[PDB]
């Protein structure tokens, strides 16, 4: 999922973009990805 | 051939030219710099 | 091409750093890549 | 079918016998031609 960042590889999203782009759009993906993670974690807790 | 044609036509025409099987630098179009504004949005020209 | 030795690579612009290998997978003529689930790239074509 | 430009063509070319209507099965079809053109259509005719 693109989180609504403009790609889902991180990589294309390196190289394609200028810093200040990658930046703001690699924080897109960090905090969805990181976000997803905190669900996945509660998830196995909470079932755990 | 594209930029060093004679005419251009006019905006409501156009010509979306193939440039295919074959190597396209983009230095001579980046780096000879005589251009105004080269704006990239998704790329960085570097990158290319 | 090295191969079954890691390796950093760039095929076609689809990079990664990945152990190449020779595959069983067939492909059909007109493909490029292959996937699995992650957004994966799993299998390839040597582009020459 | 013609998307944004491009043109695609599948195919079968695969034995039946019935004379008046389709042979009810499933198949699937592989592209042959894919050419990005650029052009559209809006109506067509066959030929024999
Ligand atoms: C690379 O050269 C080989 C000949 O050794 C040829 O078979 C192959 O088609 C070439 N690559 C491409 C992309 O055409």
């Amino acid at each position: 999922s693109n989180f609504g960042a403009i790609s889902s590889v991180l990589n294309d999203i390196l190289s394609r973009l200028d810093p200040p782009e990658a930046e703001v759009q690699i924080d897109r993906l960090i905090t969805g990805r990181l976000q997803s993670l905190q669900t996945y974690v509660t998830q196995q807790l909470i079932r755990a | 051939e594209v930029f060093n044609a004679t005419r251009f036509a006019s905006v409501y025409a156009w010509n979306r030219k193939r440039i295919s099987n074959c190597v396209a630098d983009y230095s001579v179009l980046y780096n000879s710099a005589s251009f105004s504004t080269f704006k990239c949005y998704g790329v960085s020209p570097t990158k290319l | 091409l090295v191969k079954n030795k890691c390796v950093n690579f760039n095929f076609n612009g689809l990079t990664g750093t990945g152990v190449l290998t020779e595959s069983n997978k067939k492909f059909l003529p007109f493909q490029q890549f292959g996937r699995d689930i992650a957004d994966t790239t799993d299998a390839v074509r040597d582009p020459q | 079918k013609n998307i944004d430009g491009y043109f695609k063509i599948y195919s079968k070319h695969t034995p039946i016998n019935l004379v008046r209507d389709l042979p009810q099965g499933f198949s699937a079809l592989e592209p042959l031609v894919d050419l990005p053109i650029g052009i559209n259509i809006t109506r067509f005719q066959t030929l024999l």
